[PDB]
């Protein structure tokens, strides 16, 4: 009998693969959408950290 | 959020990390002209990309014994791009401007600039020094070009007006401990809806150091100052042959 608590809450016996991602379809390349000019702060896609 | 900023207009783009907020000159944005205000009947042209993008003028140097500079807009762009090659063809012109200034330095340097925008900044000579001798300023001091022109008497801005009161205009500072750039947006400032781009010069940018640059030996002495700017909401009218001046 599993009467202790550290055995009930245990993560042992996990046959599942936690996947962050998930596949999607792509029969064609992506359709470029329209854009216009923006002059805002905070928003800044160019600056990355590699 | 207030420090990082990005500026995307046209094919071009600007980034900056240590900045400040953005200024809108005299509290409103650019615009195209209304059908009520306007008077001319001809249909303008409005390219919207080839002209409304960031142009980069010239890169100055900031020594310890520097005094100041000015540039006249929109004279700076009359020989640069599809902008300039429209402004020579046509006779009538309307636009706004975004204005971005660069000066970087480390955390051991110190100084402060003043980046102001003054409409109708007439230049005045010294009257021979004695006061009696009437003179006038030459053509290369009123439309000096994209290479800018340096001040001689900055306490009076070379027009009998102090620099102490230049903050009432749209101003910003570049204190090298805090920030490294100044972004200013300006609408079209004139009594007339359209006006020429070659004769008239609607306003002048000024860059005057108040607290002088200083550092210690072993540190990089070259501290450039670069000037970037973009037209916005640009219109043109009155087509004909190209006129240099």
């Amino acid at each position: 009998g599993d009467r202790v608590a550290d055995v009930i809450e245990s993560s042992i016996g996990d046959s599942v693969s936690r996947a962050l991602t998930h596949a999607l379809p792509a029969p064609t390349g992506q359709n470029t959408q329209v854009s216009s000019h923006r002059l805002d702060t905070g928003k800044v896609p160019a600056l990355q950290a590699a | 959020s207030d420090r990082v900023a990005q500026l995307t207009i046209g094919n071009s783009t600007i980034t900056t990390q240590e900045a400040a907020n953005i200024i809108v000159g005299y509290g409103e944005w650019p615009s195209y002209c209304s059908d009520s205000d306007a008077t001319a009947v001809d249909k303008p042209t409005r390219p919207d990309v080839s002209v409304n993008r960031f142009y980069t003028l010239d890169t100055k140097l900031w020594e310890k014994s520097s005094k100041g500079w000015y540039w006249k807009f929109p004279d700076v762009l009359t020989e640069t791009g599809v902008f300039g090659q429209n402004a020579q063809f046509h006779y009538l012109y309307r636009s706004g401007f975004c204005i971005h200034v660069q000066c970087n330095a480390s955390k051991f340097h110190q100084g402060a600039l003043l980046v102001a925008v003054l409409p109708e900044y007439v230049i005045g000579t010294v009257a021979g020094g004695t006061g009696t001798e009437d003179t006038h300023p030459p053509y290369k001091q009123t439309q000096p070009g994209a290479d800018g022109f340096e001040l001689q008497h900055p306490y009076v801005l070379d027009a009998g007006i102090p620099i102490s009161q230049l903050t009432v205009c749209p101003h910003q500072w570049i204190n090298l401990r805090t920030n490294n750039c100044a972004t200013i947006i300006v609408p079209y400032i004139n009594a007339l809806p359209f006006d020429s781009a070659l004769n008239h010069c609607n306003f002048g940018l000024l860059v005057v150091p108040i607290s002088p640059l200083d550092y210690d030996q072993g540190a990089t002495p070259v501290i450039p100052i670069t000037i970037t700017l973009a037209p916005m909401c640009s219109e043109f009218a009155g087509l004909r042959q190209a006129v240099t001046q």
